[PDB]
């Protein structure tokens, strides 16, 4: 919540989900009623299913009961590079979450952004990898005990989006992870190798084919694309986006949304350690590249 | 009583006031102090905190607060008293023993 | 067109390779300018008093 | 002391810019020349009274000495 | 983990230099140990190229230092660079020394006293840098100031023939006097360094004199900037002097050579020394007047002693504020009579500023601390 509110600070992307409790505690019904009969709207709106159904019996039963749904355009949102730092030490272990600008729904290079956070991947502590884990910095974080958990993420919105990582560590460890991170960033950007982004390609091949497994995720996959690219994207077409990205790409498109980029920084917990943006923003580059 | 016309002009011309301070977060921690520091309880301690982070970030800035914020000098109470009053009784009392 | 400052930026000063390179070639080329800018300000501002401007009277 | 072993803070947010997003220079002189004159006041008669003094002392000393090296009218 | 903290050697530079926690509002007047640093360094540089063409002999050594002048390449921006150098050597000290006595830096008592053996250090090594060139000043300077230890009972006289190597000061003098100018140096980069060893054991003091661990800054990159800054505006005032007026902090006398007969009018030393020069002259007996040149300096050693207000920094201490700016424009005034010649109105003004230098330290700002205090309810 604090990485979109500084991330997209001044703007509705700024804004949380649930609201401020002073909304909360004071949103009348008229209110309600409005924001309802504004945003749902049938061109707004898809039905979406999945199972044991011929899909002729869907577009009837929508006729049926959906007829009746009637029939507000987003300002792109401002990306900024920015710090948010919540320190309470009175917890005992530390947040951090940070960013640089992604692309959005739309955008192609999305494909090859999410073999990169692949190569960097995700670890806890109880992950059975270990040292020999294959992501550099799984490894590292895994022998050197860094973080409790990290992740990479990509999250995407309509004309942009946030682009990084999440970690939880100890107070001693939050420098150290953040190089670490960082490093990796940049080593992608500099420098990838054709082996890695295979297991990257593998790993994100392998990731969209087996999650959506049963029919709630494939309606939903089916409810959601409709709205974001206007399309169901099928298995074989991204197959072809991924067989499409090789070392030269994952550079190529990494450099362009990390290298030597201002990222959005939110830490929360015992952040003393967490590093001044200035360091945060040098480490988004390498003088050597 | 008297001299009250003073204290007052002075509490003024040292200014700490005009960084939204306190008497006591202006005081040099030396070991007495130290341990006083470290018996505030939670709300008296996350104040000089951040009285402290916020005086340290105006001085940073060579700016000081509008008049209004200013630390009126009958409202400045005298937090750390009752704590550093007993860290040095109780000390005094085995240099006391020591002898 | 994107702005002269971004042109600079992507041709010279984003990789750090290229931006070192831009420095010495740069340093150079200010070197030679700024001497010569600044030697004639000096003579100019001391119009024959200097030995080189009085040089052509004996030889 | 290491960053991380520094002291015991909580519930202080802050909140901060890239330097990549702002300027070098907001507000330079329209708040700027307001401050330093607040600041100049603020000293003025703690810092200058000596050296008023210094001056005076000073410019004294100086003449008096041209003075008495001078004769005297007997 | 990083090679900046593993590194035996980039350990003790990435946690003194790059890591290192710093007050986040630390002003203008903690340049001055940085720029104390650079001081040290262009005055080893320069002195050693410098060295490379002088000799102590005292025949050639006026000589040479000319020869170095007018002969060696860049000689003349070499030897004007290291005693403007000196001069800002010395600037940058009292600054230092003068944020230290407001700001009550001088509670961290070992880094302090350091402080004050670094001071009389680089005092030593600059009195015999000045008799090198072997000019009148220079001579004389030696001559007088030396000759003041003749004034301890029994053993004296015997002490000051024995620093001469010699019946007056001549070839032995100043031979010994450029080896100890070229070893001190040295000396002091290896106490200047022992210095911060101990400033990192507190971490530094700001301008509140409250404690800043709630609000620490990495040193790189924002005081690695402002040091760089400092260090520009430092070259700016020394490059001044010695491009537009070299001559300006130091004495014609010292460009005619040492003849042991002709005494110069008014012998000094140079300006750095003047206040406690004066001081000197202030008292009638000899004895007396070198126990207080002595003590104007060691005094420095006694200031934390001193302290009495509850308060830390002299921020939010106006009787004290005005107490120090006198103190300030004491020195100054101990400075200006310090250059004067022994006559009237300058015997008084003198006797008058050094009553009132050893009265502002001693009693008046003890005073004024402990009247703060009590119109605090301290
Ligand atoms: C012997 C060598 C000594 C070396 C000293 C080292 C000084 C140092 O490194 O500290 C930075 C020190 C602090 O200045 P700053 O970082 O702007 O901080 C201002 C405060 O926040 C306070 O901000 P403010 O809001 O009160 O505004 C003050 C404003 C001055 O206000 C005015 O507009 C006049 O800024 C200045 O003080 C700079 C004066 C330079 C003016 C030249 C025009 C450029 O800079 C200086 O003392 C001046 C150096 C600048 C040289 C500019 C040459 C062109
Ligand atoms: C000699 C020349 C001195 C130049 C001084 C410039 C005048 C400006 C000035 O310094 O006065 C203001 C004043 C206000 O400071 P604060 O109370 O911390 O800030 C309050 C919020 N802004 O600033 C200072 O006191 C400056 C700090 C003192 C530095 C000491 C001056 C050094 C030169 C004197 C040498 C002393 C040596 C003793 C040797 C024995
Ligand atoms: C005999 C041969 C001698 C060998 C010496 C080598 C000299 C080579 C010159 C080239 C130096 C340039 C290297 C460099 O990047 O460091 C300069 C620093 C840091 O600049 P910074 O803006 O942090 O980095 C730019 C990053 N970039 C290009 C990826 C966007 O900028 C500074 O802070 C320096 C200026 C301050 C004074
Ligand atoms: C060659 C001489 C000296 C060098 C190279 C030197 C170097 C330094 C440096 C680099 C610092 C840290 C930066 C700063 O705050 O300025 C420092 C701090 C300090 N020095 Fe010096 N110093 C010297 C002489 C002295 C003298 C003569 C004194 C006192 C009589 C002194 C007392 C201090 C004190 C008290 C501090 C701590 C300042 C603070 O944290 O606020 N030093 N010194
Ligand atoms: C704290 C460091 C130093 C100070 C304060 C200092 C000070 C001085 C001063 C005041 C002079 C007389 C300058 C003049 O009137 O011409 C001088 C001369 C000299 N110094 Fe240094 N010096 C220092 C370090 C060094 C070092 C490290 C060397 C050699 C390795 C050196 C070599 C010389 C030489 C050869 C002269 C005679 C040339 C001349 O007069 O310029 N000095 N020094
Ligand atoms: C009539 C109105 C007078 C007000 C104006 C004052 C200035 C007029 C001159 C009057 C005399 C002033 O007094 C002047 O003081 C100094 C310093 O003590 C004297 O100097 C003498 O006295 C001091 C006393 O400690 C000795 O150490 C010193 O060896 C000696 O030279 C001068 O020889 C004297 O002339
Ligand atoms: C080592 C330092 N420590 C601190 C501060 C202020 C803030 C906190 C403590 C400094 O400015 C600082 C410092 C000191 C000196 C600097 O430049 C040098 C200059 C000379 C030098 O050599 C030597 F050893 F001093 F002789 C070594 C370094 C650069 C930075
Ligand atoms: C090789 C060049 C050496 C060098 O100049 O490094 C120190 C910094 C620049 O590096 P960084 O800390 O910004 O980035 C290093 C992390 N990649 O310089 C500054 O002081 C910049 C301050 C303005």
């Amino acid at each position: 919540n604090y990485l979109h509110a500084t991330a997209f600070q001044g703007t509705p992307l700024a804004q949380s989900v649930e609201g401020p409790s002073e909304n909360v505690r004071k949103l009348s019904r008229a209110d309600l009623t409005e924001y309802l009969s504004r945003h749902y709207k049938a061109p707004r709106m898809v039905l979406a299913a999945a199972g044991g159904l011929e899909h002729r019996q869907l577009l009837d039963l929508a006729q049926k009961h959906f007829s009746g749904l009637s029939g507000p355009t987003l300002s792109p949102c401002r990306f900024t590079g920015s710090q948010i730092c919540h320190r309470e030490d009175g917890l005992p272990l530390a947040h951090v979450a940070i960013a640089v600008e992604g692309p959005g729904w739309a955008h192609p290079d999305n494909v090859a952004l999410q073999v990169a956070n692949a190569i960097i991947g995700h670890y806890d502590c109880t992950y059975g990898g270990g040292a020999h884990l294959s992501s550099p910095l799984a490894s590292i974080a895994a022998t050197n005990k860094l973080c409790q958990s990290f992740q990479t993420f990509n999250i995407c919105y309509a004309d942009t989006g946030l682009l990084g990582a999440h970690f939880v560590c100890d107070h001693m460890s939050i420098d150290d992870m953040m190089f670490v991170l960082q490093g990796q960033w940049m080593r992608l950007c500099t420098s990838a190798t054709e082996s890695e982004v295979l297991r990257g390609k593998n790993l994100l091949r392998n990731a969209l084919v087996s999650h959506l497994d049963g029919t709630t995720p494939v309606c939903e996959d089916i409810g959601r694309s409709l709205l974001t690219y206007g399309r169901r994207i099928p298995l074989a077409e991204w197959e072809s986006r991924i067989a499409e990205v090789d070392a030269r790409v994952v550079r190529e498109v990494c450099s362009k949304y990390f290298y030597d980029q201002c990222p959005a920084v939110a830490g929360f917990g015992p952040i003393e350690q967490l590093p001044d943006y200035n360091r945060i923003r040098s480490g988004m580059f390498w003088l050597r590249f | 009583r008297w001299l009250e016309g003073i204290r007052k002009w002075y509490y003024n011309a040292a200014g700490f006031n005009k960084l939204g301070l306190m008497r006591d977060d202006t005081i040099h921690e030396n070991d007495d102090v130290k341990e006083a520091i470290r018996r505030l309880p939670e709300n008296l301690y996350n104040d000089r905190v951040f009285r402290i982070k916020r005086a340290l970030d105006l001085s940073m800035r060579q700016q000081i607060l509008p008049k209004e914020q200013w630390t009126k000098y009958e409202e400045d109470k005298s937090y750390l008293e009752p704590y550093l009053k007993e860290v040095i009784r109780e000390r005094k009392e085995r240099e006391e023993w020591a002898k | 067109a994107p702005t002269l400052t971004a042109r600079l930026y992507s041709l010279l000063f984003r990789r750090t390779s290229t931006f070192a390179l831009t420095i010495v070639v740069g340093a150079l080329f200010f070197e030679r300018a700024f001497d010569q800018g600044a030697d004639a300000i000096y003579e100019h501002i001391n119009e024959g008093k200097l030995w080189k401007h009085i040089k052509h009277k004996y030889e | 002391r290491q960053f991380g072993h520094l002291t015991r803070v909580r519930h202080v947010i802050t909140y901060s810019l890239s330097p990549f997003e702002q300027r070098a220079f907001p507000h330079y002189f329209s708040k700027g020349i307001p401050n330093v004159l607040r600041r100049t006041r603020a000293c003025i008669l703690r810092v200058a009274p000596p050296f008023v003094a210094f001056y005076l002392v000073y410019t004294w000393g100086t003449q008096e000495f041209e003075k008495s090296k001078r004769k005297n009218p007997a | 983990t990083n090679i900046r903290k593993s590194h035996p050697l980039m350990k003790i530079v990435n946690n003194a230099f790059i890591d290192l926690p710093a007050p986040s509002n630390i002003s203008s007047w903690w340049n001055f140990g940085s720029l104390l640093g650079i001081c040290l360094i262009l005055q080893i540089l320069t002195g050693l190229f410098l060295a490379m063409h002088y000799t102590s002999d005292t025949t050639t050594a006026f000589s040479s230092v000319t020869h170095i002048c007018r002969d060696v390449n860049y000689g003349w921006i070499i030897r004007y660079m290291h005693a403007n150098g000196a001069s800002m050597f010395f600037i940058c000290l009292y600054m230092h020394v003068g944020r230290g006595l407001y700001y009550g830096s001088y509670t961290f008592l070992e880094t302090w006293n350091i402080g004050v053996i670094l001071l009389l250090t680089v005092m030593a090594t600059a009195f015999m840098g000045y008799v090198l060139p072997w000019g009148q000043m220079s001579f004389w300077g030696a001559t007088v100031i030396t000759n003041l230890l003749s004034a301890i009972p029994y053993i004296g006289t015997n002490l000051v023939e024995w620093i001469w190597g010699g019946f007056s000061v001549d070839k032995a003098t100043l031979t010994r006097f450029f080896a100890f100018h070229f070893i001190l140096p040295f000396i002091i980069m290896a106490i200047a360094m022992v210095h911060l060893l101990f400033l990192h054991e507190t971490g530094s003091n700001n301008p509140t004199g409250i404690s800043s661990d709630v609000d620490k800054i990495p040193f790189h990159p924002y005081y690695t900037i402002k040091d760089i800054l400092g260090a520009l505006l430092l070259i700016l005032a020394l490059m001044l002097l010695v491009l537009f007026a070299p001559d300006l902090l130091g004495d014609p006398d010292n460009y005619t050579p040492a003849n042991p007969l002709n005494t110069p009018p008014h012998i000094k030393p140079e300006w750095y020394f003047l206040f406690a020069y004066a001081i000197l002259r202030s008292i009638p007996n000899k004895l007396g007047g070198v126990l207080a040149l002595a003590f104007s300096i060691l005094i420095l050693a006694l200031i934390p002693l001193l302290h009495t207000s509850k308060q830390r920094s002299m921020m939010f201490r106006p009787l004290s504020q005005c107490l120090f700016w006198a103190l300030v424009a004491d020195l100054l005034t101990l400075t200006w009579i310090g250059g004067q010649p022994v006559e009237h109105p300058y015997i008084t003004i003198g006797q008058l500023a050094s009553v009132l230098y050893f009265l502002l330290i001693l009693v008046l700002m003890p005073t004024a601390g402990t009247i703060e205090n009590k119109l605090l309810k301290w």
